């Protein structure tokens, strides 16, 4: 029911981490292909994901712990919940009111037709939005949040991972520390947050089905990015 | 031509 040093360190350490990646006046996306209202959204979208993978790597290489792994199991437990990390950091930016990411202006906008426009059909944005609305309805701490996107991408069970037991260690630690934050910031929240990391492994199975029919599409694939295609494709 | 893991 108490807070160590070293568990507090970790937690300024995440929150810290993902201020430094997490820009809430979302003003470099200006510098994005335009967005277009065949695929007219999908430069724009490809851009805005390009852009948040590079957030999600800066992020992860801040986790205590995360940079004692081997590079390899590094860029393994990237390419496996980079998607789910961007759905769940996505989060910010979403609004219960109008149902849609809002950063800045009507422009970057992005309502669930604007996605279909990307080349995804209702079975992945449909679940998207509902897990969007529940999870806004939690109404996480930014410690909560943060600890649930360091737990989301320290997951062992991911494909090409090596040292499956070092990363559940660290996950464990991090899983300890929330669990502490939990009890004494609070009056079941760990049961739900545990649940929707759940989700996300529903929500990343869609959109890798449906990412690898757009990918193998040359009039669309040309239109992604070479960091998307590293992190979604199919190589390893 | 995953050197941004420096
Ligand atoms: C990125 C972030 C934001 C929105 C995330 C969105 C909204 C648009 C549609 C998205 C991008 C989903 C798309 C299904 C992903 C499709 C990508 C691709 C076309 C390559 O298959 C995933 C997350 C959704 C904005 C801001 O919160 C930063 C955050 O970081």
């Amino acid at each position: 029911h108490m807070l160590s040093d070293e568990q507090m360190q970790i937690i300024n350490s995440l929150v810290e981490a993902h201020h430094k990646t997490y820009d809430d006046s979302y003003s470099d996306f200006v510098r994005f292909r335009p967005p277009v209202r065949r695929l007219s959204m999908l430069p724009h979208l490809a851009d805005l994901v390009s852009y948040s993978i590079q957030k999600v790597i800066g992020f992860a290489k801040m986790i205590p712990g995360f940079r004692d792994l081997t590079a390899e199991d590094q860029i393994a437990l990237l390419k496996s919940s980079a998607i789910e990390i961007i759905m769940l950091r996505s989060n910010q930016s979403f609004s219960l009111e109008d149902m849609s990411w809002s950063c800045g202006g009507p422009d970057f906008k992005y309502c669930i037709n604007d996605v279909t426009k990307a080349g995804h059909t209702l079975e992945l944005l449909e679940p998207l939005v509902k897990f969007q609305v529940g999870l806004k309805k939690l109404k996480l701490h930014e410690e909560e949040h943060v600890l649930l996107m360091a737990i989301c991408l320290l997951s062992p069970d991911r494909p090409g991972v090596q040292d499956h037991v070092r990363i559940e260690a660290l996950q464990d630690r991090l899983c300890d520390v929330l669990q502490a934050y939990i009890r004494i910031q609070h009056p079941l929240l760990y049961a739900k947050m545990i649940q929707k990391l759940a989700d996300l492994r529903s929500l990343n199975e869609e959109h890798s089905k449906q990412y690898r029919s757009l990918s193998f599409q040359p009039e669309h694939s040309m239109q992604l990015t070479p960091l998307v295609l590293e992190v979604f494709g199919s190589e390893v | 031509x995953x050197x941004x893991x420096k």
